[PDB]
RNA sequence: GUAAGCAGAACUGGCGAUGAGGGAUGCUCCUAACGCUUGGUUAAGGUGCCAAAAUGCUCGCUCAUCAGAUACCAUAAAAGGUGUUGGUUCAUAU
RNA sequence: AAAAGUUACCACAGGGAUAACUGGCUUGUGGCAGCCAAGCGUUCAUAGCGACGUUGCUUUUUGAUCCUUCGAUGUCGGCUCUUCCUAUCAUUGAGACGCAGAAGUCUCAAAGUGUCGGAUUGUUCACCCGCCAAUAGGGAACGUGAGCUGGGUUUAGACCGUCGUGAGACAGGUUAGUUUUACCCUACUGAUGACUUGAUACUGCGACAGUAAUCCAACUUAGUACGAGAGGAACAGUUGGGU
RNA sequence: GUCAGAAUCCAUGCUGGAUAUGCAGUGUUAUUCACCGCCUCCUUUGUUUCAUGCAAUGAUACAGGCCUCUGGCCUGCUUCUCAUCAAAGCCCUGGGCGAGAAUCUCAAUUUCUAACAUUGGAGGUGAUACAUCCAUUGCAGACGACU
C-alpha cells in the first residue's frame, strides 16, 4: 500500500512519462529572492 | 553552508505587524575570501 | 560528370523547389555545401508559415517525447530536413547522400570559394509578383531560435572583407585588360581579324 | 487584363520631388517625407515641364489597377504635409470628472489623470515626427501636428484608445476624447 | 428495413482454386491472365524528389489566420458571400 | 419412428456456422448545431425567442446487425493514477442587449489554470445538507482485478411469496459463500559503462527534450461614478488567504 | 500599406544533456638505452562511396541594375582563365635547352592523384607523468558510483 494502484489505461500500450514511479530522491540540483541580513567579518562582536 | 539559527527584527511594512519584533529562521553560510586566479575571454559564435 | 564541391548560396531560393534539385545530385554522388541559409525563402505569408510549423510542435510521443520528433528550430537544420524528406534514408544508399551534404547558416573556409545558384528554385522566377513570401530566418527567430542578431552582423562584417577584396581585383580586371590591348596590336595583323571571328 | 492605365499628379510650386527607384523623397520648405512603394508595380516618372508626375501601369488586373489612385492619394498626402501641415484637433468630453491632462512638449508624452474617476495613469508618447500643443483660449483640446498624416493620425487614435471606457454601456458613459477636425494649420 | 461492411432474389462476370503490373497500403476495382529466357512494343497508370520517365511545351481559373490534389474510396448538406472570373436580360455613362 | 418433464448437483463431443462484453458498419432512438419566418416580445418577425416545415453533425444513450473471439481477451461499481477532447461551469481579453448602476442573458478568441466536504443507495444515475470564483460534459478495450476491494451480478447451503400434480422455475425479494503466478521481452523510473585525429585532469559551450504557477478576499479607491430612490461599481496602490 | 492587443503562443528563467555515439579552451604528459613526442627528407603496407583541369571569393535589384562611369554593359559558368614546342623521363633559378621515340607488330585501366593511418630509416630540435585497486571518509550510498 505505499505505492500507485493504477499506472496507465490500456492505450497506450506503453507507460508514460507522466506517471510517477520510484527512484531517487535528493542529490538534485536546485532558488531566488532570499534577503541578506547581515555580512559579518572573522578578524570579536559579530 | 554552516547551520541556521533564529534572529529578531523589527517589521517595517500597515500589515499589523508594523513595528513589532518578529523572530526569524536565518542560515549561516561560512564563507572566506575567494581568491582570483585566472581570466577567460568567450568568442561569441553561431554554435554558442 | 561533375565538380569537386558545388557550394550553394541558398537567398532568393524557395525551400522545396532548392531541396528536390539538391537531394538528386547528392543521390549522383555530388558533394554539396549550403551557404546563408536563414535567407532562403516559402511562398505563403509569415503568419501562414508560421501556423504551420505550430502544428508541427503539437506532434510527439506522448509515452515519452525525449523519443519522438524532433523539432530543429535553426534555418540550416530545417533545409536539412527537407532534403532528407526527398531520401530513402533508412536504407543504407540513402544515408550516404546525406553525408554528402553540409549545411551552414557564412563561416571561414568558403567565403574564400565561389557560391553557385540553382536558377529554377528562385523566387524572382517562380513566385508570380505580389504572392506574398516569407524569409526563413524570420520564420525561425518566431520559434526560438536565438542567433539571428549575430548571423545579422558577421555577414555585415564580411561583406566590409568582401569589398576591400573587390577594389583590389576590379583595379588588376583594368590592368590585364589594358596590357591585353597593347599586346592585340602588336602581334601581327592577320591574327587580330581572326580572333574578331571568334569573339576573343 | 487591361493593357494601360495612367493617372498624373499636379506638383505644387514650392516642393521638390525626386523618384529614384520606386522611392520618393518630398522636400518642401517645412519638413521633409520619405516614402517607399516597392509593393506596388508600377512606373513612376515624372514630366519635361517637371511640374507634373504621371504614373502608369501595363497590364493592370481589376483588383491591382485601384493602386494606381492610391499612389495619387499618398503622394498628394505628402506634398500638402511638406507645405501645410497636418493638425489634427482633439476634444475633452467628460460628465462628472474633470479629466488633466500635461506635456512635455518637446519629447512628446502625454499623462492623462482622473480619466472617469480613475487612479491609474496613463501615458502615451508619440511618434517620432509629431508634437502637441494644448490648445490656449478654446477650454479642453489637444492639437496634434506634423508632417505626415499616418504617422500623426495614429497619434491621434492612441490616445483615443487608451481613454475607453469598459465593463459599462457605452451609449451613456460618452467620457472620451475624439479627433474634431482634420486640417492644416498654413493656408 | 430509418439504414447497415444487414437480410433475401434475377442476368452476366469475378473471388474461392490466381500469381504479375497499377489503385501508397487492401482475397473481389483497373490492365492482364503465368513453361525457362535474349531483344523489341505497349496496357492500366504516370513523369519535382522518394521513383523508372517533363521542374516539357501551350491556354484559362484559384490565395485559403484549417486551399486543393485522381474512379471503387475511406463522408459532407440545406442556406449564405459587394472575394474574384465569366455569361443571360432589362433600364439610363452609371 | 410407436413416445412427457426437470437439472443451480451436473457430464461429454463440438460450435465464433450461434446469444450474453469491448471493437467495426448503421444512427431509427438519444444528444448537439443550422436554414425559412406565422406569432410572442406595450409599439417592433429576428436584443432574447420561435410554431407549421426542412438540412446536417455526433458515437458520451439505446436499438438494429452477427464481421472478429467459445483448445476462455477475467462480466458492474468504488478507490488509486495519468493523459487527452471541447459541444466552456469558473478564470483572461473582447463584441451585442428590451446594458443607467448592480445583476445578468446572447456571441467570438479561448482547454493556460481550476471544478470541492458530507447524509441515504452495491450502485451508474438520482436527491438532499453545505461550501465555493465555479462546483461543465466527455474519451482512452462503456481507461484502470498478475493494482486493490468483492458491496452487486452469476455455482453449490437455506428462507419467503407467486407458478408447477411433481422434480423444479422466477430480467421477484433475502442471508451465507476461495479473487492464483512476473524471475522472461518491451515500456516506464532510477543506477554504472566500452569506444571516436593519444592518455589523463580541470573549466566550459548548449543542439534537443521537459517545464509552473494559478484563483480569491479585505483595506483604501467610495457610500464617489450612475440613479427619481432603493441600491451601488472599476482601474493604479496597500495587505493577506486558498490550491 | 501600417497600429494597438489576451489566463494565449515562442523565447527568457528553471531541470536534464551516456537527450547532439555533438563542440571549445587550459594544465600535466611515464627516471635519463627507455619508451615517447613534434617538424622536414624518403621507403614498407593497408584504408577510402568514390583523381584525371573532378578550376573560377563583391554586394544587390527585377515596374531595374552595374561600373573601366560626358560614355559603356545586361538578353546567362552558353562565359573567362587553363591546355604547345618530345617521353607521367634527364639535365641548368620557374622558365629554357636535344633526341631517330617504332616490332607495346590492328584495341586491353592511360597501374604513378589526393589525405588518412601504419613498418623501418636519415637530419634538426624536445619531454622526464598520471589513473585504477587498496586503506580512510559520510556532505553519498541496494551493489557500482559520488565527496
Amino acid at each position: 500500500l505505499r505505492k500507485i494502484a493504477c499506472i496507465g489505461a490500456w492505450h497506450p500500450a506503453r507507460v508514460q512519462f507522466q506517471v510517477p514511479r520510484h527512484g531517487q530522491k535528493g542529490y538534485f540540483h536546485r532558488e531566488m529572492n532570499k534577503k541578506v541580513y547581515r555580512v559579518g567579518n572573522g578578524a570579536p562582536r559579530n | 553552508k554552516a547551520g541556521m539559527t533564529h534572529v529578531v527584527r523589527e517589521l517595517d511594512k500597515g500589515s499589523k505587524l508594523h513595528k513589532k519584533e518578529i523572530v526569524e529562521a536565518v542560515t549561516v553560510v561560512d564563507t572566506p575570501p575567494m581568491v582570483c586566479v585566472g581570466v577567460v575571454g568567450y568568442i561569441e559564435t553561431p554554435r554558442g | 560528370t561533375f565538380k569537386k564541391v558545388v557550394v550553394i548560396d541558398c537567398q532568393g531560393h524557395l525551400l522545396g523547389r532548392l531541396a528536390s534539385v539538391v537531394a538528386k545530385e547528392l543521390l549522383k554522388g555530388q558533394q554539396i555545401i549550403c551557404v546563408r541559409c536563414e535567407d532562403i525563402n516559402i511562398s505563403g505569408s509569415l503568419h501562414r508559415n508560421r501556423l504551420k510549423y505550430q502544428r508541427f510542435l503539437r506532434l510527439r510521443m506522448n509515452s515519452n517525447p525525449r523519443r519522438g520528433p524532433y523539432h530543429l528550430r535553426a534555418p540550416s537544420r530545417i533545409l536539412w530536413r527537407t532534403i532528407r524528406g526527398m531520401l530513402r534514408h533508412k536504407v543504407e544508399r540513402g544515408q550516404k547522400a546525406l553525408a554528402r551534404l553540409q549545411v551552414y547558416e557564412v563561416p571561414t573556409m568558403v567565403e574564400r570559394k565561389k557560391r553557385m545558384v540553382v536558377p529554377s528554385a528562385l523566387r524572382i522566377v517562380r513566385l508570380k509578383p505580389k504572392r506574398n513570401f516569407c524569409r526563413l530566418g524570420d520564420l525561425s527567430s518566431q520559434v526560438g531560435w536565438s542567433h539571428g542578431d549575430l548571423v545579422a552582423r558577421l555577414e555585415e562584417k564580411r561583406k566590409t572583407r568582401s569589398s576591400a577584396y573587390y577594389q583590389k581585383k576590379k583595379e588588376r580586371t583594368k590592368m590585364q585588360t589594358e596590357a591585353k590591348q597593347f599586346a592585340q596590336t602588336t602581334l601581327p595583323k592577320d591574327q587580330v581579324a581572326f580572333l574578331q571571328q571568334y569573339g576573343h | 487584363k487591361s493593357v494601360y492605365a495612367c493617372e498624373t499628379i499636379t506638383i505644387p510650386a514650392g516642393v521638390t520631388v525626386d523618384v529614384k527607384s520606386r522611392v520618393v523623397t518630398v522636400k518642401g520648405k517645412y519638413g521633409e517625407i520619405t516614402r517607399a512603394f516597392r509593393h506596388l508595380p508600377v512606373d513612376i516618372q515624372k514630366t519635361k515641364s517637371g511640374n507634373r508626375l504621371k504614373v502608369e501601369m501595363w497590364y493592370g488586373t481589376c483588383t491591382d489597377l485601384s493602386c494606381i489612385r492610391t499612389l495619387c492619394s499618398h503622394i498628394k498626402n505628402m506634398f500638402t504635409g511638406v507645405m501645410k501641415k497636418f493638425q489634427y484637433k482633439m476634444r475633452f468630453v467628460y460628465a462628472h470628472f474633470p479629466i488633466n491632462v500635461n506635456i512635455s512638449g518637446n519629447g512628446t508624452v502625454v499623462e492623462i489623470r482622473n480619466f472617469l474617476g480613475e487612479k491609474r495613469v496613463r501615458i502615451v508618447k508619440m511618434l517620432p515626427g509629431v508634437k502637441c500643443e494644448k490648445a490656449t483660449n478654446v477650454k479642453d483640446e489637444i492639437a496634434l501636428t506634423g508632417t505626415d498624416v499616418e504617422l500623426v493620425s495614429r497619434s491621434a487614435a492612441l490616445i483615443h484608445q487608451s481613454t475607453l471606457v469598459r465593463r459599462k454601456d457605452i451609449r451613456k458613459f460618452l467620457d472620451g476624447i475624439y479627433v474634431s477636425e482634420t486640417s492644416t494649420v498654413e493656408q
